[PDB]
């Protein structure tokens, strides 16, 4: 009677349930070691040569061909944490999985499943809520701005210059709000020198056609356009009718035209990036029709200073200089391509904190400060409840305190030791109470200046708990071979 | 001798009963867990990593590769419940699993096919008897109408704006109906928005334009759409209810018991197998809660034989309520068919003495 | 290490409990063939190449090999049972068996042990309240003694018998029945002639040793001695003085103390048990007297008729007619030691039903009657007693359930459809309605003569019970090696 | 390295830890089995067949032969247990099993043995001094002691007839204390008849060897003799000159002395165990001479009535009236002799418990009641000493809290449920609540009469942490010389 396919491992009693947890909190144990701003990046060496060095866990979680059909799921759950918000994407995943753990003890005693998610749900009410009551309301300040943006930056690569790429975040952010939008902000890569030569271009960079054409404009009139300029006099005619010294052309330029332009001394460059036609429409307030006889003087952009400096051998067009650059350029000057990358990745998320820290004016005290506290208030909510549940609150609270304990896990700590400590003193300044590993004792995050963006730790736990339960759940799943 | 072709099994007899009964009991108890609101949703992997997240028993039984004919019916079962009105897909399920196990029993006592299947079949009249005996006429009536086509969004994706697809509904059945047609109402899903830029276009047969801001989300809000309009299809054709938690499994039950001394004979026994079989509803029903099945329904037909039969399992309080009192109430017709579906299942399943495969 | 040495089986909770059942099923069902008229026998052969044909429940688990923890419970509730009254030492097997059947149902469902011992316990003493009251008092009277020794006879291999075998008991326990003692009774398997030949004698039988000596002794002086004839004059001459013309030695006699006693007309006996010499004292009123100086005239019994019987072709001395005979001895007669036997074994048991009877008059319609009647009884009480007791005390009843389906079992008749027959019939035509065999169909047991004893189901129940309680609390036994 | 000898086992870093813990973990499960009042009796069979079926843990870790070297630890702490206080036994067995479970638990985390040692300790010390203030002041008070000697003898076989055994404990105890002493208590148990038979006579209880000696003497003069009154005339007449109406003889008497005996009137008992020569000497004041020539007018015990009445079909021999009504005897009738063992031990501990209840006016709420307090107490305790030191306590308490779940397991209840309830109640009605498992709720102990004595709860603790914490430092046993 094979009521199943051959080879069709089946899961079906506590079999599945513990599997499944196990599996979700191994690999919370190979990403919990890069947390913390003294948390340890990882290498993911794809078997064919490629190493992909990084910190960020959803990177890492999407680079591994995990088999674990729960895994995934965590793998899913990371990528809620980086999507939504940011940064924090590996503290989710850490919650998560102990947070289950803790549950499979309440399980293995002989609490019911569902049971015990009812807990962590009425528990998740009262921790978003302390959240709430513990949010310490600042500013849209520079100096608020440079203190998070920074410790977005450390806990990498580049913490070695953090204060200075921190520097480029708060005024690409602070000139392109008006309301912020990253999607203002052009991450713009390059190789050469040391990082320490990144700076904040407030306008496009290119990477002059004809040798006749003008190679420096003082202001130039963008006339971007798209269609080619080949089969071409009446082409050029028009150009220059409509007071356009620097045209930016998507496609080739005839030989021709390269001639004719050089002669009225125009200056005009073929085979632009399409990225680049929109980044600098947006930014010098120009606009890039098709053909060529359309254009106009109402299609040009404002620019202040188009030179061409070769700055690595290779001329470089930077039209900066813009009336109203809505399209800031955030050029990054990096030792290695490679280096650039993980820069690059570590300002996306930079400047994310950044837009909401001025689309909000709330943060909370980080370094394991909000933990301790819901895990407090949680525990003295769960007499209230009463019942299965109160278990179900405390453990959830219990759960919350891996964020301190594994902080002083990555700094080199007692885990144990500090949490007391830290959970007494607590218990006595208040929410501002957090882990300072820099110090290895703890210490008041609202003092150092460490803090916390609201969205931030509000997604940590709901992605978490709810997407955790669930899997508790499943208790089976029926496969083949 | 190859009496038929070479690697042709044949189960006879008692050797049919036994692979085909359980291997029903077994797929039964499988989506069993997946049945009320703490309903454990299985991750099913197809055989090449697949990842299919669900708690439906229809969609869990077309997505598990099935090599016995006898678990093949069963997914059948579940297509043809699900296609009538959507829900209660396990419910059917679960039952004919059951009925199946329980007449397995009486095959040990050595209690013959032949009396077993009369005593279902027969039983099964009687349930359709009791249901109306018990059932609440409920008013058309937009008031009314409403509130079952409610009861029929509050669980899928859908019910994040069950409010609004119910007036949807309510309007595009109210509107078709001369007996209500289900191919009157068309359904223009379109991409883009959220659920609640819905709004029904007027007429012998309007077009209502849904709206979803994915592609999956608005297949579903056509799906739960068209179910919370069969319900009001139900109205129509069966505008009785009767209270769910349970409540009406445990009356049937206590009924067909009682009934059972009242026959005697050798069919005595199975009447009550079948009633015994109402009660694994309230039973797996308390049991997603994690409380005592078995204290549970000492309890249960205890205030349920006493005060009336507005009594049932609260899995929110993991006691026995006036489901009445808390106003919980289910078509008819939805528990009409399930008892339906069930028995007649079951039984032509247990005349199946054989079957002519290839390996 | 390991938890229990080596050798030491061992088993916990349900582990055992399916065991324990498991092996008392087996072992209960065993001996259930050997119920009713359809009593199928055993050959049970020991080490010794012995040979043992009974249909007795008791003396074939007393001669069967257990080992078995649990199992040798239900050798214990069998072998009380047959020191109880010796009838339904089945009777107490099966449904031990059956109790442990439909509780072990009751755990694997989720159902606390405890409980079930309770509902169980509770139920036990119900019924021993219901069987008080149901029970059909019956008239002593030679006419209400025969009707009961009736029913008692059958279901054996001497039913060919069943109205001699009733007349021979229903004399001898009607001859010295003061308080009627099961000892006062010797039944002697004599070889020769169908048991169609059994005879009642009023005394003691036994085998005298001496031909030239009184064969037929009238009014005899009996003397019991127990010290040996050997040396011989003196002893034997001291013997004639007293007027003991009947001389019972419990040892051997020297021969010259035989020519002596041959001499002197005096029939002596040697090689008599120690029993034998007992019996001896309290049916003639003989003096054990030790030594051969002691013995006088009023230590001298006196039994009016001792003469050499040779009925089988075997001599036999028959002390019977005594002044208060208080031993009577049962002479059975067979045609081949199996029968003789069988018949024996039966005799026994009908000597312990009349015990019950002189001390116990009451009687219930055997053949399931009463049983199904309990467990109508039983079931109701059970629906009056709310908790999950009622499902307990109910499936206690249906346990007796397992009697009359034992009997249908035995005979061929489909059980399912009998019983459910009985039961309507029993429901209405009350008690007395049974199951006989002899006809496959329900039929008055009172009326068709089958009544069993009060006294002898009550036991059985309590016996079982507690019993069968007992093995199941004991669920983890590891032992000691 | 060959430090050791071929073949010497060795435990190694937390690899013993583990097998210790896991070790003492098990065997405290298997007892687990046992306690309470739906506690199950073990079967334990050594290798000569023996059936040792008993409840109290110390007597079952006795018997088992114990592989496990913690075991055996374990098998130390239930004899301590049951040395020094006795009930309860299993109780101890439990606490130390579940505290290394907590233990453990800290272990596996990173913890250091030691500073979790200081935590319990720090527990225990509390622990036994909030006994100090939850224990409640009662008296010699005969009630009370009626309540604890009653809850002592349920939760076991006698707990069917518990009312009346424990009323002749209180009288027994209550004429022994001078200062207890229960060696002034002689256990006699007898088989025939019910176990509601049970008498307390307050003298000696021998279980006239000759038939011509009185059966009852009044001012019976007892001349207890030591040697042998056979190879004789002349010894009988030394016994009547001395005035010797009941001699009272360790070993066998000459067939012709108990004739020369009996001719006088003389009431002369033979082979009598030395442990009641001992006790007659000590209750009708005489003295034992060795010599059947030492014995003299002044040697003879005074006795007020001694009279041979049967004890079901055995006449035994009652000297009560004794000028001493300082030596009471316990005379225990019940059905089999298996059941009187059970029963023996049951009022061994009945005795103690009223003994110690007069010696201790200590009288806490058990069924748990005890247990849950403390535990909450320490919960609240473990703030004021923080570090590593809060868990240590913690964890004592969550191990405390084991009797209480435990209590709810053997009964059925969910275990966890309950706990919340009975915590719940617990700190809402005071030291007074308990788990009472026969409403299946937390009711008042001390309302049900459930009480433990002091001494129990005290030396529990005591025994427990020292022990347990010293199996947590032997990591390594070694078998080499």
């Amino acid at each position: 009677v094979k009521t199943l396919n051959p080879k069709a491992e089946v899961a079906r009693a506590q079999a599945a349930l513990a599997v499944n947890i196990s599996a979700a909190r191994g690999l919370q144990d190979v990403l919990r070691t890069n947390l913390g701003p003294k948390g340890t990046m990882k290498m993911l060496v794809s078997g064919a040569g490629d190493i992909k060095l990084t910190k960020d866990g959803n990177v890492l979680l999407h680079e591994m061909q995990i088999q674990h059909p729960t895994a995934s799921l965590i793998a899913k759950v990371a990528t809620a944490q980086d999507d939504i918000t940011g940064d924090g994407t590996t503290s989710n995943v850490l919650i998560i999985g102990e947070l289950l753990k803790q549950a499979d003890l309440y399980i293995s005693e002989g609490l019911h499943p569902r049971i015990i998610t009812e807990g962590f749900e009425a528990a998740k009410e009262k921790a978003l809520q302390f959240l709430e009551q513990v949010k310490v309301s600042k500013e849209m300040d520079r100096e608020t701005l440079i203190d998070v943006a920074r410790t977005s930056l450390r806990t990498k690569v580049h913490a070695e210059l953090a204060d200075v790429l921190t520097e480029a975040v708060v005024d690409s952010i602070l000139a392109i709000k008006k309301p912020i939008d990253l999607f203002m902000v052009e991450i713009m890569e390059m190789k050469h020198k040391s990082e320490t030569d990144t700076s904040l271009i407030r306008g496009l960079v290119l990477d002059a056609r004809h040798p006749d054409m003008k190679k420096r404009v003082e202001d130039a009139y963008i006339l971007t356009c798209n269609v080619s300029l080949e089969y071409i006099e009446d082409r050029v005619k028009k150009i220059i009718e409509l007071k356009g010294f620097v045209v930016i052309n998507q496609k080739g330029i005839d030989p021709f035209s390269l001639d004719a332009l050089a002669k009225e001394g125009i200056i005009a460059l073929r085979r632009a990036k399409r990225r680049n036609m929109e980044r600098l429409t947006l930014a010098c307030g120009g606009i890039a029709l098709n053909s060529l006889d359309d254009l106009n003087p109402d299609c040009l952009g404002h620019a202040g200073l188009v030179y061409e400096y070769t700055l690595g051998e290779e001329k470089f067009t930077f039209i900066e200089k813009c009336n109203n650059p809505r399209s800031v350029t955030l050029l990054i000057k990096g030792p290695n391509k490679h280096t650039l990358t993980q820069i690059k990745d570590a300002i996306r998320d930079g400047l994310r904190a950044v837009k909401n820290a001025i689309d909000d004016g709330c943060v909370v005290p980080g370094a394991g400060a909000v933990e301790v506290a819901m895990a407090e208030a949680l525990v003295k909510y769960k007499p209230s409840v009463k019942g299965r549940a109160q278990l179900g609150v405390q453990a959830f609270a219990d759960a919350l305190l891996i964020i301190p304990k594994v902080l002083a896990q990555n700094s080199g700590f007692d885990l144990q030791e500090t949490l007391v400590k830290v959970q007494a003193e607590h218990s006595e300044s208040g929410q501002l109470v957090g882990v300072d590993l820099n110090t290895g004792e703890p210490m008041v995050a609202a003092e150092a200046g460490i803090w916390d963006n609201y969205c931030v730790k509000k997604q940590l736990l709901h992605s978490c708990t709810v997407i955790a339960t669930n899997i508790l759940l499943v208790d089976e799943i029926m496969r083949a071979g | 001798v190859l009496v038929l072709s070479q690697n042709t099994k044949r189960e006879s007899g008692r050797k049919v009963q036994s692979g085909n009964i359980n291997a029903a009991k077994t797929i039964a108890d499988i989506i069993r867990t997946c049945l009320g609101p703490k309903s454990m949703m299985k991750m099913l992997l197809d055989p090449m990593g697949g990842i299919v997240m669900t708690n439906d028993g229809n969609a869990i039984l077309r997505e598990i590769q099935v090599q016995h004919p006898a678990a093949k019916s069963m997914i059948e079962i579940s297509r043809t419940q699900d296609e009538e009105v959507g829900d209660g897909t396990t419910s059917v399920i679960i039952l004919a699993g059951e009925m199946l196990s329980v007449a397995e029993h009486f095959l040990e006592q050595q209690m013959h096919p032949t009396v077993v299947i009369s005593a279902y079949r027969k039983a099964l009249d009687d349930m359709i008897s009791t249901l109306k005996k018990i059932s609440i006429p409920v008013d058309s009536n937009r008031d009314t109408m409403l509130n079952i086509i409610n009861s029929s969004i509050t669980t899928k994706v859908i019910s994040r704006w069950s409010s609004l697809a119910c007036n949807i509904a309510l309007d595009a059945v109210k509107t078709v109906q001369f007996i209500d047609i289900k191919k009157y109402a068309r359904v223009e899903k379109i991409p883009g928005g959220i659920i609640e830029d819905s709004c029904v276009l007027r007429p012998k047969a309007c077009t209502i334009l849904l709206r979803g801001a994915s592609k999956e989300i608005l297949s579903e809000v056509e799906r739960n759409l068209q179910d919370a309009m069969q319900v009001c299809r139900n109205v129509l054709l069966d505008p009785q209810l009767v209270p769910g938690g349970g409540a009406s499994e445990m009356a049937v039950a206590h009924a067909l018991t009682e009934k059972s001394k009242a026959m005697t004979g050798v069919e005595q026994w199975p009447y009550r197998a079948v009633a015994q079989a109402l009660e694994v509803i309230p039973r797996t029903l308390i049991q997603n809660c994690g409380a005592s099945t078995i204290r549970l329904l000492t309890s249960l037909r205890a205030k349920h034989t006493q005060e009336c039969e507005t009594w049932g399992v609260n899995g929110e309080t993991g006691t026995l309520v006036d489901m009445k009192e808390l106003g919980i109430w289910e078509p008819l017709a939805v528990k009409l068919q399930t008892y339906k579906t069930a028995v007649e299942t079951a039984v032509l399943l247990l005349r199946i003495d054989d079957i002519v495969s290839g390996h | 290490q390991m938890l229990k040495e080596g050798a030491k089986h061992f088993s916990g909770l349900e582990e055992a409990v399916y065991r324990n059942i498991q092996a008392c099923k087996e072992l209960a069902q065993t001996t259930r063939t050997a119920y009713g008229p359809n009593g199928m026998n055993k050959m049970v052969i020991n080490h010794l190449e012995k040979l043992f044909v009974t249909n007795d429940a008791a003396t074939i688990l007393r001669e069967l090999e257990v080992q078995h923890p649990a199992a040798k419970m239900i050798v214990m509730a069998s072998h009380m049972q047959e020191q109880e009254v010796g009838d339904g030492t089945n009777f107490v097997l099966v449904f031990a068996g059956a109790l442990l059947e439909l509780a072990e149902e009751l755990l694997r469902l989720g159902l606390s042990v405890s409980e079930v011992i309770e509902g169980y316990e509770i139920a036990c003493k119900k019924a021993h309240e219901i069987l008080p009251d149901l029970v059909c008092c019956s008239a002593r009277d030679v006419d209400e003694v025969s009707s009961l020794l009736h029913t008692s006879v059958m279901s054996k291999q001497y039913g060919n018998e069943v109205f001699l075998a009733k007349l021979i008991a229903q004399a001898c326990v009607s001859i010295f029945p003061d308080h009627f003692n099961v000892d006062n009774i010797r039944v002697c398997k004599i070889l020769g002639s169908g048991v169609h030949s059994s005879s009642v004698l009023h005394g003691m039988v036994f085998k005298k040793e001496t031909e030239g000596d009184v064969t037929s002794v009238k009014d005899a002086k009996i003397a019991v001695y127990s010290c040996p004839f050997d040396g011989m004059d003196a002893q034997v001459k001291a013997i004639a003085d007293t007027g003991a013309n009947v001389v019972v030695t419990g040892g051997r006699v020297a021969d010259m103390a035989l020519h002596y006693a041959n001499k002197y007309n005096i029939m002596l006996v040697r090689l008599n048990s120690k029993w034998d010499l007992r019996r001896l004292c309290k049916t003639v009123g003989a003096t054990a007297l030790p030594r051969l100086n002691p013995p006088v005239l009023e230590e001298m019994g006196h039994c009016d008729s001792v003469y050499l019987s040779e009925v089988g072709d075997t001599q036999v001395v028959v002390f019977k007619h005594e002044k208060e005979g208080a031993i009577s001895t049962i002479v059975l007669r067979g045609s081949t030691d199996n029968l003789m036997d069988d018949i024996e074994r039966a005799v026994d048991d009908g000597v312990n039903t009349f015990k019950v009877l002189t001390r116990d008059k009451r009687l219930v319609p055997g053949g399931g009657a009463t049983e199904i009647e309990l467990a109508k009884q039983i079931t109701s009480y059970g629906e009056t007693c709310p908790g999950l007791e009622q499902y307990a005390i109910k499936k206690f009843a249906e346990a007796f359930e397992a009697i009359p389906r034992a009997l249908a079992e035995n005979s061929g008749v489909k059980a399912n459809e009998v019983i459910s027959k009985l039961y309507a019939v029993h429901q209405e035509g009350n008690k007395n309605v049974g199951l006989d065999i002899e006809v496959p169909a329900v039929k008055d047991m009172l009326e068709a003569g089958v009544l069993d004893t009060y006294l002898g189901k009550y036991w059985a129940i309590k016996l079982a019970t507690n019993a069968a309680v007992t093995v199941l609390r004991v669920d983890q036994i590891i032992m000691a090696k």
